[PDB]
């Protein structure tokens, strides 16, 4: 959602509707790319509570 | 005058449609001026709207509206003048019959030589009918008149029908010489001296 | 998407530039077509940046 | 009772009792004369109305306020009014009318509009010229009939006074709901009684050829002759179609709510979309079963070759994947109180979940119940409603991306950043192609070729290269265009797998302008064509010069070919915009011009240059705007999958494109309606507002199909409308009939219920029929002579044949030769004995039978023009010419007929079915409809000229021009010698198959000597399978095959008749 995120600030840059330069949906298989959420806690539990 | 192009196509305007430019920096002109009446960089953007608002047809040089304007009048005086002002001149207009209860408005006004209006009394002057509405006070210092409203029904004035040879006027208000008034089936009138 | 790529050169060890998908040729492509070899002539000629 | 004792002897003729005879046919005929207009409403003041008829009437619809507040005069002095509901409120409104009448002499209680009035609106009086507006207009309103009501009604009410009738098929009675339960009857027994009350004789309007009377009461408005006309149509095909009536009641229940709103035909221009969008786009919501058709179009995708293999049972993924329909389904009926109606079409919807003739069958009577009139208004607001919009180009393109002119174009250069130069090259390589054919330069080819204003009641000249290379886009670069063939594409557009998207451009003449396309064409043409021609001149335009300023460096002088000599004198009248000049006679002193940037409507070089504009910005949308403006790769896949050639029709406006099956089954339904948001956005950046549909279904060209369905739109044209643009008085009496027969082929093509409209068409045939000039009639076979099939004659079966049979004497070959065993025993069995034996009819005296019967006399008066040809005295000409047909007595038919009738066929055993029974091919025909069920199947459906008459005239006599003389053509042209053709009812049929294999020219025992044809003069080949295919579907029930027993004559002698009638001409 960062990487979309992000692809639409670089279109509204660009001022085009779609960004020539992106960043999601590229060719590279990227599954196991994980990101900073708040899910986690600082030990390894979830955030559920 | 008109902006833009398609100002007077998307409104259903009824005339000849000219297309023109003079040869300055329209641009430039924008910014000496004040008094403007808002932003003076936002009438140069609403300028650009224009511009592109119009379509891409090419504008035919203000000189070719200008000499049309001035250029056979001035011509016309060299050998029209000091005739007489009695039988010169001539006009055409809408006249309606005197039996009315409570006429002659004026539609062009033509200058020629002797010959050319004694060639303009015939080539009569029906097939033209409007219907003139006749309503109004007298609004200035000058003699009796009210203005009217006449909407032409038939075809309109060929200019081969006038001449090549006489000067007419191009642009007219519409008054004649109290009570009240309504639809008059008019018609026209070739007057001369 | 040239500016970029140039700027890109600075900073490798965060981000990496590739081509994107689908401007390669589509379904694999093949040689009997005319589109596909200059599909390939734009791919092999934008590649070394 | 009383229509019983009226008309005993004539209903049980049309019901299948008893024999059809032509003296009850006539006695009939001097009774339907002698009705007054009061005495069909004492006939329906006399039937008992059930439970289920009774709905309350409002009150509202008899109190209106007159019009002074309705219209206003404009400046300029021309008429209009002032819209309360929405910008398009132009119609005509619904107001009290009595107070602008006097009344008739000779009668006191009806009026017409009061001569004063339009004596003052004459001179230029503010109020009478609106008051005779709305007089006028009314008029026009109410006229829009085909003959006045009463006399439908009337044969509605003889026809369907025999109760219910027998099929000789499915061995049982029908259950049809009797004139107890139909409601639109009971409401136009109310309606009009309401309107008279206490006062007498009844009728609230008479129908007149100029103009109209109106009852003088305050119950009459002007909403009231278009919702009779409405209840007619809906009280006829309730009878005759087998509609559900609880939907009936609901198509009279928005008619009512139409006649209460504050205009009718504003109303019903708001509502004319409740029942195809509520039923038809919104099927099978959970799907379970039923059949399919499996086609394919062969390779090249641009022949649209065609082909049927089998049919496939659906499965339970193949449901209806579209998006929904009830926010905007709902909001329609609660902006109009119509939430009881659209509910009830929903709740009901939702309960069909199998594909079989019972779901589509629901699917046709919704649509039905659709309110067929014509929407009346004046030509001054037809003209400023319609030709005062204007396209918007939100994305216009940059003035630095053009030079400066070459004359008067200015020409677009390569580099833009803008969509238009996809456009400037398609049609700049369309004139270059076009310009080096060598066709377009012998001077033959441009005389054939050769051979201001306009208004409504010369731009061909010089328009000529915009035409001709948008043929060359048309046929030659893009084949998307289909300019019979239509039905295949939808049914494999309407299958499982795939889906369609209806593609619709709203305001196709206000589309183009000079801004966005005019230009850029014309610049194109311009210069696609100056290479070639260099100096040579057109048909009568000669070759010029022009200065330029291409190249911003310098200026030159730069001659001008000649052909694009034209585009410059051309396109300066396509600069400024058309002329338009209007006079409606509905409202006086109402005259002027107008000026536009839209086309003319209907011109015919209108047509393919915007189908050429429709697929050109088609592809580049799906080659250059698609994948630039798009994330969602799977959107992007199917953009990249589908190009124009391959699955994009247009015909005009609309489009439609086909999205076919995959191997995991259907395209995801959401990706799909993503790209319809493109198509959406993509429109509007260049003025095009598409009006794209998404359901599930198939629209183009106006049909409707739902799985592969026929769907036909009943009120597509209603029965008792006509259209009348003008105020003139129609044509005389005699040519009416053209009109009720082509009332009844248009029942045809719709699949009514075959019985009760065979039934009510011989009501409404006999009905028009006698005229004051002894007075003027036609026999009742001078109408089986054009193509309207009988009942029981000659003593026969009720029921026996088919309306699929022929009009003409290939019509009147099947029928008697397949009665003539037994009409030769009905002679015999009066008197009607000779002594000879006829080699056709036997012993009996076919012409004392035939001209005492009066067969000879309506055969010979049914070839009599109905035209009458350039005056009340031509009027009587053409009477007496018709009178002097009844008075001679005659010997016998025409040589060809005669010629005909020697030929013996046979009927052995039926053909192996064509297609699968179960399958749904078409709406409306079912086992319940049996005898086009049976046909359809048996033969199958059709799934895959002066010169051409004098060359084969002359070929066959004893006698490009040098290729005919040896070679044949198939039977359907070879046979058009003796002036046969397919009819128009066998044209969604296979008949290529039928007459190809399934009509022999051989006898099954094989060869009796008898029926040899010479090697000599073969083309007697191509007539005898159209002999042979006449019975095998005249015959009710399944097409058989035919074989060949005897020609009397023999085979030599048969056709030594024909070449005498080829002699006499």
């Amino acid at each position: 959602d960062e990487a979309d995120d992000a692809t639409k600030k670089q279109a509204k840059d660009t001022e085009k509707a779609k960004a020539q330069v992106t960043y999601s949906d590229t060719g590279i298989n990227n599954a196991n790319e994980l990101s900073r959420s708040g899910n986690v806690d600082n030990e390894g539990g979830s955030n559920q509570k | 005058f008109a902006h833009a192009d398609s100002e007077l196509l998307n409104a259903n305007y009824f005339g000849h449609l000219l297309r023109l430019k003079i040869p300055y920096i329209t641009e430039v002109n924008l910014m000496i001026r004040k008094n403007r009446e808002g932003g003076e960089l936002f009438q140069l953007v609403l300028s650009y709207l224009y511009k592109m608002y119009a379509t891409s047809a090419q504008p035919k040089w203000f000189g070719s509206l200008l000499r049309l304007l001035i250029c056979p009048w001035l011509h016309m005086e060299k050998l029209i003048g000091e005739a007489d002002p009695a039988s010169t001149s001539a006009e055409i207009g809408w006249h309606v019959p005197r039996e009315q209860l409570m006429g002659f408005i004026p539609y062009v006004s033509i200058r020629a030589p002797r010959l050319v209006i004694e060639e303009l009394m015939e080539k009569n002057w029906g097939q033209y009918h409007a219907q003139v509405i006749v309503t109004d006070q007298l609004v200035v210092g000058e003699p009796r008149r009210v203005s009217a409203k006449a909407v032409i029904k038939g075809n309109h004035l060929p200019v081969k029908l006038i001449s090549r040879f006489a000067c007419f006027t191009l642009t007219s208000k519409y008054e004649m010489r109290t009570g009240r008034g309504a639809a008059y089936n008019a018609r026209l009138a070739f007057r001369s001296d | 998407s040239f500016r970029v790529a140039l700027a890109g050169w600075l900073y490798n060890g965060v981000v990496t530039t590739v081509i994107d998908d689908s401007s390669y040729p589509k379904d694999g492509g093949s040689v009997t077509s005319l589109e596909n070899l200059w599909d390939f002539f734009i791919l092999a000629l934008a590649l070394p940046l | 009772s009383m229509i019983l004792t009226q008309f005993g002897p004539f209903i049980e003729s049309i019901s299948g009792i008893t024999d059809q005879s032509n003296d009850v046919f006539e006695n009939a005929a001097k009774a339907f004369s002698m009705f007054t207009r009061s005495d069909v409403y004492k006939a329906l003041d006399e039937i008992p109305f059930s439970e289920d008829a009774m709905l309350p009437i409002p009150p509202t619809i008899y109190t209106k306020p007159s019009h002074d507040s309705y219209y206003y005069i404009d400046a300029l002095n021309r008429v209009r009014r002032k819209t309360y509901q929405g910008p398009d409120d132009v119609y005509v409104p619904n107001c009290s009318i009595v107070e602008l009448l006097e009344p008739h002499e000779t009668l006191t209680s009806y009026g017409r509009l009061s001569e004063a009035i339009e004596n003052r609106a004459k001179d230029g009086d503010s109020q009478a010229r609106i008051a005779t507006t709305y007089g006028r207009i009314a008029e026009s309103q109410a006229r829009q009939i085909k003959a006045p009501l009463e006399k439908f009604v009337l044969a509605l009410l003889v026809a369907e006074a025999g109760g219910s009738l027998y099929d000789p098929v499915l061995q049982k009675y029908d259950e049809i709901p009797g004139l107890s339960h139909n409601c639109p009857l009971w409401c136009f027994r109310e309606i009009c009684r309401h309107i008279s009350g206490p006062l007498p004789d009844r009728a609230p309007y008479l129908y007149l050829s100029a103009g109209v009377f109106w009852l003088m009461s305050p119950r009459m408005t002007s909403a009231i002759p278009p919702l009779l006309s409405d209840l007619v149509n809906l009280a006829i095909l309730q009878q005759t179609a087998g509609l559900d009536p609880s939907l009936v009641r609901l198509g009279v229940q928005i008619c009512l709510h139409a006649a209460a709103s504050s205009s009718y035909a504003w109303f019903i221009l708001k509502t004319k979309s409740i029942f195809p969008q509520n039923t038809l786009h919104s099927m099978y919501e959970s799907l379970e079963g039923g059949y399919c058709p499996n086609l394919e179009w062969l390779e090249p995708r641009s022949d649209y070759k065609f082909m049927y293999m089998g049919a496939m049972p659906l499965s339970t993924k193949y449901a209806r994947s579209a998006p929904s329909n009830d926010k905007k389904a709902r909001e329609l009926g609660e902006k109009y109180g119509l939430s009881s109606v659209v509910s009830e079409l929903r709740r009901r919807t939702k309960t069909y979940s199998k594909h079989d003739f019972t779901s589509v069958r629901y699917i046709r009577d919704a649509m039905a119940c659709t309110s067929g009139i014509f929407l009346v208004r004046t030509p001054t607001e037809t003209v400023l409603q319609e030709y005062t919009q204007s396209p918007e180009i939100k994305v216009p393109i940059p003035q630095k991306d053009w030079t400066g002119p070459i004359g008067e174009i200015r020409i677009l250069k390569d580099t833009t950043s803008s969509i238009a130069r996809y456009l400037y090259r398609t049609w700049y390589l369309a004139a270059a192609r076009m310009a080096a054919q060598p066709r377009t330069w012998d001077p033959l080819f441009q005389a054939i070729m050769r051979s201001a204003d306009t208004s409504m009641g010369p731009q061909q000249q010089v328009s000529a290269p915009h035409t001709l290379t948008a043929d060359y886009i048309n046929y030659h670069m893009n084949l998307s265009t289909t300019s019979e063939k239509v039905i295949p594409l939808g049914v494999y557009a309407s299958s499982p797998p795939n889906q369609s998207i209806n593609i619709d451009i709203s305001a196709c003449d206000a589309s183009i302008t000079w801004d966005f396309f005019l230009s850029v064409i014309m610049a194109a043409i311009h210069e696609g064509v100056a290479s070639s021609s260099i100096g040579k001149p057109f048909m009568g335009v000669p070759a010029s010069i022009v200065n330029d300023e291409s190249v911003v460096g310098v200026r030159a002088a730069r001659p001008i070919s000649g052909m694009q000599n034209m585009i410059q004198h051309l396109s300066k009248l396509y600069k400024r915009g058309f002329s338009y000049r209007v006079n409606d006679s509905f409202s006086p002193g109402n005259d002027f011009t107008h000026m536009t940037t839209t086309f003319p409507s209907g011109s015919t070089a209108t047509s393919t240059e915007h189908t050429a504009n429709n697929s050109t910005m088609m592809e580049t949308f799906l080659t250059v705007w698609g994948p630039e403006h798009t994330d969602d790769p799977d959107v992007l896949r199917l953009m990249k999958s589908l190009t124009i050639q391959r699955n994009y029709v247009c015909q005009g406006d609309d489009g439609l494109m086909i999205i076919d099956g995959n191997t995991a089954g259907k395209v995801n339904s959401e990706t799909i309606q993503k790209m319809l948001e493109l198509i959406s956005k993509y429109g509007e950046e260049f003025g095009w507002k598409y009006d794209i549909a998404y359901d599930g279904t198939a629209e183009y060209l106006k049909l409707y199909f739902i799985f592969g369905c026929r769907i036909p739109n009943l009120s597509r044209h209603p029965i008792v409308g006509k259209e009348r643009a003008n105020s003139s008085a129609e044509e005389p009496w005699p040519a009416i009939l053209d009109q009720i027969m082509g009332i009844f082929f248009n029942g045809v093509h719709d699949g009514l219920q075959w019985q009760r409209w065979i039934r009510y068409s011989w009501a409404l045939c006999c009905a028009f029929s006698r005229q004051r000039t002894g007075y003027l009639q036609y026999p009742m076979w001078s109408f089986v002579y054009w193509g309207l099939p009988l009942v029981k004659v000659f003593g026969s079966d009720p029921w026996i044949f088919s309306w699929y049979m022929p009009t003409g004497d290939l019509g009147m070959y099947s029928w008697i030769s397949l009665i003539r065993p037994l009409m030769t025993r009905w002679m015999v069995a009066n008197g009607y004995v000779t002594d000879k034996c006829s080699p056709v009819f036997g012993n009996a005296d076919y012409r004392k039978c035939f001209n005492e019967l009066k067969l000879y006399q309506g055969y010979y008066m049914a070839q009599l023009p109905r035209n009458p040809k350039k005056t009340r005295e031509e009027l009587a000409e053409m009477d007496e010419t018709l009178m002097r047909a009844r008075k001679h007595s005659y010997s016998s038919f025409s040589k060809l007929l005669e010629a005909y009738l020697l030929v013996k066929w046979r009927m052995c055993e039926a053909r192996e079915p064509s297609v699968d029974l179960r399958l749904p091919l078409c709406a409306g025909i079912d086992p319940l409809n049996s005898d086009p069920f049976l046909k359809m199947v048996s033969v199958g459906p059709m799934l895959q000229n002066a010169i051409d008459s004098a060359l084969l005239r002359l070929r066959t006599l004893g006698a490009l021009a040098g290729k005919i003389m040896l070679q044949d053509v198939n039977t359907v042209q070879l046979a058009r010698v003796v002036n046969l053709a397919v009819p128009d009812t066998w044209m969604s049929l296979d008949f290529d198959t039928m007459f190809k294999h399934h009509v022999k020219l051989l006898p099954k025992d094989g060869r009796h000597l008898n029926t040899d044809i010479p090697p000599r003069m073969g083309w007697l080949r191509a007539i005898l399978r159209f002999l042979g295919a006449g019975m095998a579907m005249t015959a009710t029930g399944v097409a058989v095959d035919i074989y060949l027993e005897d020609i009397h004559g023999g085979g030599r002698s048969l056709g030594q008749r024909f070449m005498t009638w080829m002699r006499q001409e």
